[PDB]
Parts: C-alpha cells; sequence; structure tokens
C-alpha cells in the first residue's frame, strides 16, 4: 500500500506516490471553459487556452469553487496519476490560518466522493521544513496564492507568531501584466495571463537596491530582455523585470498597505520567546515559486540585517529544488509508519464526520 | 487574522501533545530508551530507525543521518535523568534520511514527554556538546543507500 502525496497549490498540482523523490505530476491547478458562451482541466486546458477561459478553484490558499476543485482531483487521481483513490491512503497540504472549513469540505470529499481509505492534511511550510533536515528554523513559504512565515521550534509551529500576506505569485503576474501596459502591450484575458506568468517565470529579477537599479534601467538598455510571444511577437521587458517582484519588499506597488517579506519574517520572528530568536534568524527557509526570482536570498539577507540587532547572525537557506520541497517533506513524512498512524481512517470518518480533521491533524 | 476559527486553532494544544505522543508509541526503536544514563544511536535506513551497536558508537558514515540520545543525571537531581537528542547529518547524506532524522528525533522527543533538548548536528559543524559525547568521533566512507525511488 503506496500512499499518495498531493500538494494543492492555489496554481499548481503537485502529485505523486510516498517515498518517491519528487512529484509524478505537475500540472496547473485550472479549469478551462468555451471562451465563448464542456470543460478542460490542467495541462490540456493550458494548451487549448486560445479557445477557454481559465479559473483557478483556489484563491489565496483557499477553494473557492469546490465543483471545479473535484475536477482538480479527480483529473489528478484518474487521468495523471491514473490510480484507484479507493486505494491509497492520501495527503494532502494547507497553507496556516486558513478558515476550519476548508479542510473540513477537503476531508468529506476525499471520503465520500473518492472514497480513500486514510487521509491526513499537514501544514505545508512544516513539510518543507523537514524536507531541509531541520526541526527548527522560520519558512518562508510563498506560492501563487500566499505567503506564510511560519517559526517552528523543535518540531511545533508556533501558532501565535505565524503570520500571513495574502499576496503571492499570482498578484506578482497581475502586477507584470499591468505594468506591460506602459510599453503599450496589452496582456488582459486569461489566457494572456498565463503568459505573463511565463514572462515572470523566464525573466524577473530580486534587485540588490531597487533605486539603484531603476537608475540603471534608465541609463542604457543593459537590463533590457527580449521574449517571443506564442504569436511570434517579440516584446522587450526592462524595468519590469525587477519591478515586478518588487512588490513583495513593497506591497504598496499594488496597493496594499501591509509590511514586505522581510519585514513580515522579522516581525514573525520577533513574535517568538527570545532564547530562540537566534536560531530562527540563523536557519530562514524559502519555500515555494515565488522564492525562487533570482537575488531574492541576497535581498532577504540585506533586508532583515537592516531590521535585526546590529550583531545578528542570518542566514537565508534556499533549497535549489524549493519548488517541490512541500511535496518532498510530504513523501518522507508519508513513508514512515508512525506519521501514517494518526491519519483518519474512513471508518473513523464514518463515525466522526469532517470534524475529526481538527482532532488528528496538526 | 484569528487563529481561533483556523486550521490552526488546535496547535499547542494539550489534544495536539496527546496525539504525538500516541504516534511515537508505534516505533520499536524507542522501546526501553533513555532508561539509564549513557549514549544510545540509531541510524537511518530505508526511512527505518535502526539500532547502531555500542561497539561502533563514535563512528558514524558520511553518506548517513543518525539519531544520537544522550541521557545523563541533570544538576537538579543525582537519582533522575534529562536527555539531550542530537541528529547527526552526514555532508553526503540524502534528502529523506536527514528529513526522517528530523522528524524521528522530534518523535523521540515527544515519547520522551518533551524532556529532550535537540541538537541538529550537520558534519563538520558538531557543537561543543555533541563533541563531547565521544579519538572516539570517526568519519566513515560511504553509507546505506537512499529510500527514496528516483523519477526520471
Ligand atoms: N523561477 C520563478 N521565478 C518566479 N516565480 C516563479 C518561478 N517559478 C515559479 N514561479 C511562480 O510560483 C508560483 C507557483 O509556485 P508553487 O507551485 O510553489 O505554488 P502553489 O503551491 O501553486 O501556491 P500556494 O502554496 O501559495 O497556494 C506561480 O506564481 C509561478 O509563476
Ligand atoms: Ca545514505
Ligand atoms: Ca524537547
Ligand atoms: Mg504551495
Amino acid at each position: 500500500t503506496t500512499a499518495l502525496v498531493c500538494d494543492n497549490g492555489s496554481g499548481l498540482v503537485k502529485a505523486g506516490f510516498a517515498g518517491d523523490d519528487a512529484p509524478r505530476a505537475v500540472f496547473p491547478s485550472i479549469v478551462g471553459r468555451p471562451r465563448h458562451q464542456d470543460s478542460y482541466v490542467g495541462d490540456e486546458a493550458q494548451s487549448k487556452r486560445g479557445i477557454l477561459t481559465l479559473k483557478y478553484p483556489i484563491e489565496h490558499g483557499i477553494i473557492t469553487n469546490w465543483d471545479d476543485m473535484e475536477k482538480i482531483w479527480h483529473h489528478t487521481f484518474y487521468n495523471e496519476l491514473r490510480v484507484a483513490p479507493e486505494e491509497h491512503p492520501t495527503l494532502l497540504t494547507e497553507g496556516p490560518l486558513n478558515p476550519k472549513a476548508n479542510r473540513e469540505k477537503m476531508t468529506q470529499i476525499m471520503f465520500e466522493t473518492f472514497n480513500v481509505p486514510a487521509m491526513y492534511v499537514a501544514i505545508q511550510a512544516v513539510l518543507s521544513l523537514y524536507a531541509s533536515g531541520r526541526t527548527t528554523g522560520i519558512v518562508l513559504d510563498s506560492g501563487d496564492g500566499v505567503t506564510h512565515n511560519v517559526p517552528i521550534y523543535e518540531g511545533y509551529a508556533l501558532p501565535h507568531a505565524i503570520m500571513r500576506l495574502d499576496l503571492a505569485g499570482r498578484d506578482l503576474t497581475d502586477y507584470l501584466m499591468k505594468i506591460l501596459t506602459e510599453r503599450g502591450y496589452s496582456f488582459v484575458t486569461t489566457a494572456e495571463r498565463e503568459i505573463v506568468r511565463d514572462i515572470k517565470e523566464k525573466l524577473c529579477y530580486v534587485a540588490l537596491d531597487f533605486e539603484n537599479e531603476m537608475a540603471t534601467a534608465a541609463s542604457s538598455s543593459s537590463l533590457e530582455k527580449s521574449y517571443e510571444l506564442p504569436d511570434g511577437q517579440v516584446i522587450t521587458i526592462g524595468n519590469e523585470r525587477f519591478r515586478c517582484p518588487e512588490t513583495l519588499f513593497q506591497p504598496s506597488f499594488i496597493g496594499m498597505e501591509s509590511a514586505g517579506i522581510h519585514e513580515t519574517t522579522y516581525n514573525s520572528i520577533m513574535k517568538c520567546d527570545i532564547d530562540i530568536r537566534k536560531d530562527l534568524y540563523a536557519n530562514n527557509v524559502l519555500s515555494g515559486g515565488t522564492t525562487m526570482y533570482p537575488g531574492i536570498a541576497d535581498r532577504m539577507q540585506k533586508e532583515i540585517t537592516a531590521l535585526a540587532p546590529s550583531t545578528m547572525k542570518i542566514k537565508i537557506i534556499a533549497p535549489p529544488e524549493r519548488k517541490y520541497s512541500v511535496w518532498i517533506g510530504g513523501s518522507i513524512l508519508a513513508s514512515l509508519s508512525t506519521f501514517q498512524q494518526m491519519w483518519i481512517s474512513k471508518q473513523e470518518y464514518d463515525e466522526a464526520g469532517p470534524s475529526i480533521v481538527h482532532r488528528k491533524c496538526f | 487574522y484569528n487563529i481561533a476559527d483556523s486550521n490552526i486553532a488546535n496547535l499547542g494544544t494539550e489534544l495536539e501533545k496527546k496525539v504525538k505522543l500516541e504516534a511515537s508509541q508505534h516505533e520499536d526503536a524507542w522501546k526501553g530508551a533513555g532508561k539509564q544514563v549513557g549514549v544510545e544511536i540509531w541510524r537511518i535506513q530505508q526511512f527505518k530507525v535502526v539500532p547502531v551497536p555500542k561497539k561502533h558508537h563514535g563512528s558514524f558514515y558520511t553518506g548517513d543521518s543518525y539519531i544520537v540520545l544522550s541521557t545523563y543525571h541533570p544538576k537538579t537531581n543525582p537519582d533522575k535523568l534529562a536527555y539531550d537528542v542530537h541528529f547527526w547529518l552526514g555532508a553526503f547524506t540524502t534528502q529523506d534520511e536527514a528529513g526522517t532524522a528530523a522528524y524521528k528525533t522530534v518523535e523521540l522527543d515527544d515519547y520522551l514527554g518533551g524532556l529532550p533538548v535537540q541538537y541538529r548536528e550537520v558534519q563538520g559543524y558538531e557543537s561543543e556538546r555533541f563533541l563531547s559525547l565521544f579519538g572516539g568521533l570517526r568519519i566513515l566512507d560511504g553509507g546505506v543507500e537512499t529510500g527514496f525511488h528516483h523519477v526520471e
């Protein structure tokens, strides 16, 4: 009996089998329907996006379209992994500070619709910490939907210090779409959002000094890059390369009053007992696709140093495979019989209902 | 945000501790652990916690990950036991081994009622406390194979 590990990101499904070193199915968490007013899921919807309007059932880490989310799960099991879910204990994931009903409904659907024999819902950042070989550290987990700050000491996340910012990759993509209009480009539709997402992933970077970089961009074309659109047109982008992810450090770029990711990290550490802060500062673990911008670790190191006491030893850990750290941590933990001992069985669900998830999954 | 209506409302509770203590009862490696002063060592082998024979304690394969439980008498009472738990990560250990060692360190901590103080010991970065447990510290070439199946 092999457990399935499914990390339902806001933007990407990562799914596979416990004990594998990587997810075997990675595909967009999207359902597409005809743009002219019956549905396609995942890679095929992305392929046929020329004639489809694309919708994400997860927004900011919360499932907001349950009918479409069921399509995503059905596709993951039957079309991608090609498994019968009733034969496989299933590990799902979730970001912290989600409303309780999100995991209640995940649990209900897994048992009542997919008939899984057992399941567990794990906190994403905790999986990433274990994937890094640590029991103590502070994880900055940023995917398509949410940026979370999760401090963990001796294997226990510290709930009073967990912080959440509903600003992540999708907001960055949308902002790149907007600023690209300054150059006279028009990216508006859901299909165009996916093109700009690709531009963002390929060409964006975090500047070490934002104002200096803006000056460099105006002095010459040395920072410019070209990109070929699917229709063949070649566009040029310049300071948008770094203005886009600057939003993580200056959320006011998209009109949010929130502190930037460096300040939230600092604030989360400061909510922890003083005696453990040095260990957290020396163990900032980056996780998620939105932490993949070139330059982000160096910028974090600079900004946290400016906020922290002058002698504080600060280290940013940026695992090269951090797009998959959550999944990998799940694959490891789901390979351990003692971890599986805590999973909800189908009988337990039959007798206790969705409320049992809160009493078994931590 | 409101912790109370959220999926972390039960973190930090007696309930969380109870569930995790129960889970730790299902690992044979912990039975009889920490019963007298000394050092006990396990190596991760394809996700399993495998005892290291006492005659090898202090020798560690650079390709592997280990858990080292140091049981001692605290200053407060010479007839009671306290614990440092170190997890040692070889320079060439694979991700599955280090991650299992971390998770299982927390589990041993749970099994021992939270009393162990945890220490992450990367090869070449071992703490003063770790160095004090053992020319008894010897690093060996090689190690056991990863538990991961490689996806091509
Ligand atoms: N190299 C890259 N540079 C910048 N952004 C990237 C890069 N690679 C991926 N991303 C972005 O990361 C996001 C997807 O990453 P990931 O799979 O970790 O997120 P997720 O699990 O779907 O989201 P969440 O966990 O927040 O619900 C997208 O916004 C994507 O464009
Ligand atoms: Ca090994
Ligand atoms: Ca402890
Ligand atoms: Mg994610």
